[PDB]
RNA sequence: UAAGGUGAUAUGAACCGUUAUAACCGGCGAUUUCCGAAUGGGGAAACCCAGUGUGUUUCGACACACUAUCAUUAACUGAAUCCAUAGGUUAAUGAGGCGAACCGGGGGAACUGAAACAUCUAAGUACCCCGAGGAAAAGAAAUCAACCGAGAUUCCCCCAGUAGCGGCGAGCGAACGGGGAGCAGCCCAGAGCCUGAAUCAGUGUGUGUGUUAGUGGAAGCGUCUGGAAAGGCGCGCGAUACAGGGUGACAGCCCCGUACACAAAAAUGCACAUGCUGUGAGCUCGAUGAGUAGGGCGGGACACGUGGUAUCCUGUCUGAAUA
RNA sequence: ACCGGGAGAUAGCU
RNA sequence: CGAAGGUGUGCUGUGAGGCAUGCUGGAGGUAUCAGAAGUGCGAAUGCUGACAUAAGUAACGAUAAAGCGGGUGAAAAGCCCGCUCGCCGGAAGACCAAGGGUUCCUGUCCAACGUUAAUCGGGGCAGGGUGAGUCGACCCCUAAGGCGAGGCCGAAAGGCGUAGUCGAUGGGAAACAGGUUAAUAUUCCUGUACUUGGUGUUACUGCGAAGGGGGGACGGAGAAGGCUAUGUUGGCCGGGCGACGGUUGUCCCGGUUUAAGCGUGUAGGCUGGUUUUCCAGGCAAAUCCGGAAAAUCAAGGCUGAGGCGUGAUGACGAGGCACUACGGUGCUGAAGCAACAAAUGCCCUGCUUCCAGGAAAAGCCUCUAAGCAUCAGGUAACAUCAAAUCGUACCCCAAACCGACACAGGUGGUCAGGUAGAGAAUACCAAGGCGCUUGAGAGAACUCGGGUGAAGGAAUGUCUCCACCCGAGACUCAGUGAAAU
């Protein structure tokens, strides 16, 4: 079954920011980058399997890429998706 | 390291693929994202190994 | 945007053989933006 | 980490930086 | 081939390997996201919504394959009336589109020339649609020729601005014949005799040839100018290799190259031999193409525009002979 | 009306 | 030990040209003889790049307009904060639609630009920010409309068109109060709950449609009232006590909030119901709809204002106070109530009439056809799970959208107050938004002179090392620095 490998692949990298730290310290949530699709059920299952923690609900959003001009040539950064996984009273990382 | 797993059975090579996908890949990407990874060739090596294992699995299973 | 897409979308072009010829000429001329779309 | 981006040599009327 | 590399802008950090699984090229394979004929349905292109059959960590929900049309074939169903038909369901074969030009078929103008303009020219050109092809079409006389003579078609040069057509104006313009590239003949309309009998189509093996990676491959030093010399001077050498590029100034003898000699594990097109499946030699006779020719009506191509107008076709009405 | 082709239409005229 | 090209000179020939040379140039040129030109430019309102003349002329970027004190900066009228002064205040205010794409905010410097400068900017560079069961899109159904399997027609082409299949600019399931970042908030939290479903337990039933009906269901106008948002009168609380007269007094200021849902469901109108029987039709079946008869009572349901409490000993809240790393956090919590008026907001798709009679389908609803009729199937209560995906920043009557310039013009709807005033008319004002661009030669980098300038005098400042001021050389106000020509 490729469910496990898909769950491993959906998670790409965490997101670090002042808002992320505030959310972690107050609301007990971790914000991390996810795959382009990264459906809620799949990301929740991947978090449960990998971080061996318990979560309440997961909501995600799409961040539109910025258009930057390198030299005289324009270019739009690739779109990336971020998900906020809310941990329960018991969290480890 | 290309013919070491060529003679391995389907189940054991699938288990090796699962191990490569889980360990040495998720941890490496997390370390790279956090900035704690000092060496980057490990990501390329593990990706190439996973691709080779997948190719061997496709060649063996089925045809 | 909806009206623009409906009146100049590639599907609307293909709906009539004339639009297919227009698309073929565009491809031959090698224009980067074949049609109007988001 | 990739701090260096290899900024290119700009135009004569370029941002003073 | 291999001791340099992780394609470039574009350096850097971190790495592989140096006698071979570093890196690069090539042949054979796998994967090949979504839209794109798009083909499960829809739609605003990279988006949304489903059914069926295969197996499964909390019923949770997942992964794979199928789900458009036409024509034909096979099978099962199948009313208006018994039978039947049409229609319906499943499986197999081929296509649905793109691609610069070339071929044929069906259409098809206007500007312009005649100093105008309606016949004509422009022109069966531009353009539109359909077909498969690598060439296409056509091709073995119901031909010319003249009563001397040739036996397929296509293309080139004369014939030839000739004869002819043409408000006999502008303009269009052959044919017979001669010389060249190339020459291949047959099949069905039907019976009997001997019956794989040559020629071909579809597939394996062997021989020669070419590509997809490539290998070897000769020969100059010192002095002067001079940023540096391939430049000047002196004396030597290779050449089946001074055809070309790079090298601080113009190089045969500095390097890549060139003449020349080789190289292929694997797939290849070409010319043959050897194996298998399919249609298929010659002998005797007959048959030898019917709604066709032709004719009346109005036109198109043959230079021939209806003029005395030969030939074919065209929509319509007629319409025999067949040796 | 616009776009491409006939078409570098023709023009006894500047 | 110097080709072509460029810049000057001297000769030479009737001429188009030729020769030699200094200078920058830097590696090609080429004697004589023969051959072809994309073979020689001064004009065709010729075409492309550059630059003078007018043109350093035209306005200064919307008549609300800014003045000052301080913080920064090298420099500040426009940069930051504060105090004053003027404006819109039914828009220049607050939202979303569309339209754009990160213009949102933190840090950073003015490379370039901003009708001057700008240290600021929607500038330029890095980093964050958009969290959707309850928002909208999305999806169910739909007409306007299309498309079109078969097929009909039609030289090809293509047009028509059934089955259907697409869609809204419409009808369908549901959220609010408060708190909360520099940027998000109904999707971030604190609670209340409301809806969507399937599956599992409970009880059994009568369930069961490309069928029946209602419903959806739709026009203008008129009295409107029972009310509410909203405001004002009182009202308690907190303060307070008055630099130019009085102002402990009916003196002055600030607040005195209502959620979504739960019921309660009232004024309202609507038409009568309760029952007995039979029966046409809606094709069909129906017991459902309805039609007619009869006895009875007048009740019948409809949603519905508001209302009350529950929600809710709700959060919020007069506030002052502890710090105030001086931006804010925290202490929390007093009153948090009555009357009037009143909406163009509800009841209200109401009611009433007026007239020509004012979409469509699906959802929603009972009987039910066949079929199933121990069951399957559904509701009722409980259980769990999940509610796919997409946008969520920012301008949005505007500097970011459509307008040839940060173009003066516009840009759909939506909330759109108080006073005087009947008047979303005006005039002025609360909150909110603002002040929407001016004035520069700086004497700057640097140059020179001086009135002069701390001291020693040889190092009167000419120097150890001095600076203010003045005279001059130094873009000038800076900008549309076009225009025909």
């Amino acid at each position: 079954m490729i469910r496990e490998e898909r769950l491993l692949k959906v998670l790409r990298a965490p997101h670090v920011s002042e808002k992320a730290s505030t959310a972690m310290e107050k609301s007990n949530t971790i914000v991390l980058k996810v795959a382009k699709d990264a459906t809620k059920a799949e990301i929740k299952a991947a978090v449960q399997k990998l971080f061996e923690v318990e979560v309440e609900v997961v909501n995600t959003l799409v961040v539109k890429g910025k258009v930057k001009r390198h030299g005289q040539r324009i270019g739009r950064r690739s779109d990336w998706k971020k998900a906020y996984v809310t941990l329960k009273e018991g969290q480890n990382l | 390291m290309k013919a070491k797993e060529l003679r391995e059975k389907s189940v054991e090579e699938l288990n090796t693929e699962l191990l490569n996908l889980l360990r040495e890949q998720f941890n490496l990407r997390m370390q790279a994202a956090s900035g704690q990874l000092q060496q980057s060739h490990l990501l390329k090596q593990v990706r190439r190994d996973v691709a080779r294992v997948k190719t061997l699995l496709n060649e063996k299973a089925g045809a | 945007v909806l009206k623009r897409n409906r009146s100049h979308g590639f599907r609307a072009r293909m709906a009539t053989k004339n639009g297919r010829q227009v698309l073929a000429r565009r491809r031959a001329k090698g224009r980067a933006r074949l049609t109007v779309s988001k | 980490n990739n701090r260096p981006v290899y900024i290119p040599r700009p135009r004569p009327p370029h941002p003073r930086l």
